[PDB]
């Protein structure tokens, strides 16, 4: 009842929404899809049946997106490239700001490498890759700043702000590595892993108020809850792989875990109570207060704007 | 008792052995005894005619024994040289011995209560044109130092601000000082200085005196005036900043954040609500605070700051987590 | 209370305690002696005057109060009160305007005509530099077209010129670096039609000044020549 399901005619990778100002009492609104899997993909922004408003061709596959601002969204390509693009709404369209066409390649080879996973904190765009390399770059700077190289062998997943200037990467051999910004030298601070076993770890996430916990999801459906300072807690959940876990923004007490089971389940903190929110795969989720959007592969989106309810 | 000067006697013997036994202990005084000494002191100087009286005894006695004017702002301006000597690996830091940093505490203690009781002390000691204590003191804030020593920093620069000019000559030098970062520093991210020390190091030791005290701070501040342009150049003129900052951090914090004492989790919210109360109580309707100007800084036209007291209300006639949060907190007390 | 305190007590201190009281005459004359600058002294009486201004019924007491210890309302008697001790003991030496405009244009009180003609023709320079030092633009450009006119020939007395571009070239200055700041926020992001204007007629009149600087060159070189 609480979801209202308009199908869409393209798999949707990533749904986020508009970051809004605190101040103001406002009500978020608007959120932005991005889709794969299709010859021709593209990035599409929402309004809260939620109706399109604004969309462009975007130039391959996009993997993640991340908003920098309320007009600014910088999207990643599946052939490496970081682009980002301007939202005016007063003409509702979306116009192509500053891109970096080779930010990700494969060493030596011909061909394309592509761009896993983004993370940003105004200006700084930091980009990992299926190359060992965590480019970093500003929004007015054509150049690259600082570029890791061989940073991992093995294809690196996900990446997240640690403090600042400091970065945690996942990588496919399921370690959890701690990265210094500052430093010269090529090689992580500290690497975390769990004894015996690589399974793969699909995502990350960071608690939105205190910096030391972490929690990580791998393809055992597991949701490992992560102390950087001192895995503390071994959760059992989903019965297949974890795609994503995001903390919820204001009240961080709950927690949203989509799996490609199809089943968006819901902890809460606050004897951890799972609920499932949704009756092919679930891609990705974005919550913000009491407005919860989340985009399956059945190229459909569920938006609900009465989650506690 | 421990002051020797129709009724008032010729100084009784008693008094007067006394006040030689607080002088005597002064010579000479081993390194051992500099901490208790100290502590003495600052138990002595309660009831304003007793901490005036020993203010200036404490003040001659060091017209070399190690306790007196020169000493401890020669110590602080070495200190201050020291650390930004190795400001970029510097010399291995002489992060200061816990001794010495128990040493720097006792005085800091003994001088917020001396110039809390005495206002002649606080205005003698504020304008020693050689020691020059605030400038020193806001100095030293900038530096990285263990977060107790900025607390007892930030309590001794709120004993210096019951005062009301050099409250405005305060909050000028605070906002060039930029220790909260206010303006965007080039870029600025999330903070330089409280904010920062708050999200990395306070939350991650458990304990928080940090924001406690600059609380505290601006509760002074604002009693003796809600200043009026705090910035020009610089950021819009206004209080909204300051205001931003206090409420979403520390009601944030109110809720979720691991505190090591159970009870360092109300006085967070308790210190903070505090000036929420009387940023509030201040706040008289005018006709003319309903009308809103835009002003262009950076060439994005943004909303004005409306006084601190409309927004303070007009959060709190609708149901937000101001609002929820504080029926929550009446529900739970 | 203070009586015990003024048994030990250096020059400093007794000047502030004074200075708080009110009691500026006592002040000045403690600070005469022992050859201190009173700068002091001058920025609170220019605090305590700024607080009346804006102020209520007891803050309007406390003034007739101290105007009585130090000497048709309470705030008339503060400002000849300023003029005189400013005047009278006056020192060439920044005790003059500089300490007052700026705990003045501090606390956001428009300037009162006085102040603003005293500092002009003494020190134009440093006005122009507060004004566009905080945020009064409009103000600057003012005070920078009134300054262009002056050396050009019209009102230069006002400005203490005495080069209408008569007799040979010896006195000019231009406040070039100022002028340079000025035009940079007129056209940080070229959105207010208001703003751009004043930069159009002020580069313009600039033109003009400089075009006649070239004939004057003209006619000089010709001269010594």
């Amino acid at each position: 009842d609480k979801f209202a399901a308009k199908f869409v005619s393209h798999k949707i990778s990533r749904t986020r929404w508009r970051p809004v100002s605190a101040s103001s009492l406002q009500q978020p609104d608007v959120f932005a899809t991005g889709s794969w899997d299709n010859e021709e993909n593209k990035v599409c922004v929402w309004a809260t049946d939620p109706k399109q408003l604004c969309d462009i061709k975007h130039p391959g596959d996009v993997m993640d997106m991340q908003f920098l601002d309320k007009e600014r969204i910088v999207t990643g390509s599946s052939t490496g490239t970081v682009t980002i693009f301007r939202h005016h709404e007063n003409n509702q369209t979306l116009s192509v700001n500053q891109r970096w066409e080779q930010a990700h390649y494969h060493v030596g080879s011909n061909m394309r490498a592509p761009c896993t996973a983004i993370v940003c904190s105004s200006p700084e765009i930091v980009s990992v890759g299926e190359d060992g390399r965590i480019n970093c770059f500003r929004a007015e700077s054509r150049d690259v700043l600082r570029t890791i190289d061989d940073a991992d062998s093995s294809t690196m997943h996900g990446v997240t702000f640690l403090r600042t200037t400091e970065i945690l990467t996942v990588n496919s051999v399921g370690q959890l590595k701690l990265w210094d910004l500052r430093k010269q030298g090529n090689d992580p601070t500290q690497i975390f892993s769990v004894t015996g076993e690589r399974v793969p770890l699909h995502c990350v996430d960071r608690h939105p108020n205190q910096q030391h916990v972490v929690a990580t999801g791998g393809q055992d459906g597991m949701l490992c809850i992560w102390d950087v300072r001192h895995p503390m807690s071994l959760l059992n959940a989903h019965e297949a792989e974890m795609w994503e876990v995001h903390f919820h923004p204001s009240n961080p007490d709950h927690l949203f875990t989509c799996s490609e089971d199809g089943s968006l389940w819901h902890w809460d903190a606050s004897q951890l109570e799972i609920t499932n929110l949704l009756p092919l795969s679930v891609n990705s989720l974005d919550v913000l207060g009491q407005n919860l959007v989340c985009g399956t592969d059945a190229e459909a989106i569920y938006v609900t704007r009465r989650l506690f309810s | 008792e421990y002051w020797c000067p129709v009724a008032h006697q010729r100084p009784p013997q008693r008094q007067v052995l006394l006040s030689k036994f607080v002088r005597q202990m002064s010579d000479l005084l081993p390194a051992t005894l500099y901490l208790p000494y100290l502590k003495m002191l600052r138990g002595l100087a309660s009831g304003p005619q007793c901490a005036h009286y020993c203010f200036s005894l404490l003040k001659a006695n060091g017209g070399g024994s190690p306790v007196s004017w020169d000493h401890f702002f020669h110590s602080l301006m070495l200190y201050h040289e020291h650390l930004r000597r190795d400001l970029p690996r510097h010399p291995p830091l002489r992060g200061i011995t816990q001794r010495e940093l128990d040493g720097l505490i006792a005085c800091l203690q003994l001088t917020c209560t001396i110039i809390d009781w005495s206002e002649s002390a606080r205005l003698a000691l504020c304008e020693h044109a050689q020691w020059m204590p605030v400038v020193v003191i806001l100095g030293l804030l900038q530096c990285s130092i263990p977060p107790l020593l900025k607390a007892e920093l930030l309590k001794t620069l709120a004993a210096f601000g019951k005062s009301p000019e050099i409250a405005a000559s305060l909050w000028q030098s605070l906002e060039y000082t930029q220790i909260l970062q206010t303006v965007r520093a080039t870029g600025l991210r999330q903070g330089v200085g409280i904010e920062v020390e708050l999200n990395e190091i306070e939350s991650r030791c458990e304990e928080y005196p940090l924001t406690r005290a600059f609380c505290q701070l601006i509760s002074t501040l604002v009693e003796s005036s809600f200043p009026t342009n705090l910035g020009a150049g610089l950021r819009a003129p206004g209080f909204e900043p300051y205001l931003q900052f206090l409420r979403d951090t520390v009601f944030l914090r109110y809720r979720t954040r691991a505190y090591r004492r159970a009870a360092e989790k109300w006085e967070v919210a308790e210190a903070v609500l505090d000036v929420f109360y009387k940023l509030l109580k201040d706040y008289e309707p005018q006709p003319e605070d309903f009308v809103d100007q835009y002003v262009e800084l950076q060439g994005e036209e943004r909303v004005a700051f409306k006084p601190p007291g409309f927004s303070l209300m007009h959060h709190l006639l609708n149901e937000s987590p101001m609002l929820e949060l504080c029926l929550s907190l009446m529900e739970e007390g | 209370s203070t009586a015990a305190i003024a048994g030990s007590s250096a020059a400093e201190e007794m000047v502030a305690l004074l200075v708080q009281a009110g009691l500026f005459d006592t002040a000045i004359s403690l600070c005469q002696t022992f050859k201190l600058a009173l700068t002091s002294v001058f920025e609170g009486l220019a605090c305590k005057c700024i607080r009346l201004q804006q102020g209520g019924e007891a803050a309007q007491a406390e003034a007739w109060e101290w105007l009585a210890a130090n000497q048709s309302s309470a705030t008339d008697e503060a400002w000849r009160l300023m003029i005189s001790y400013l005047d009278k003991y006056e020192a060439k030496n920044t005790l003059y305007h500089h300490c007052i405009i700026n705990k003045l244009l501090s606390h956001g009180v428009p300037l009162p005509n006085w102040l603003i003609n005293r500092y002009k023709a003494m020190d134009a320079a440093e006005l122009l530099r507060l004004y566009l030092k905080y945020d009064l633009l409009e103000e600057a450009a003012e005070l920078v077209l009134e300054y262009v006119d002056a050396l050009l020939g019209k009102g230069h007395q006002y400005f203490g010129i005495q080069a209408p571009l008569s007799a040979t070239s010896q006195l000019v200055w231009f406040p070039y670096s100022a002028i340079d700041h000025l035009r940079q926020a007129l056209g940080e992001n070229e959105s207010n039609q208001h703003n751009q204007a004043i930069l159009s007629k002020l580069q313009r009149k600039m033109d003009e000044y400089f075009q006649k600087l070239k004939k004057a060159t003209d006619d000089y070189k010709k001269l010594v020549q």
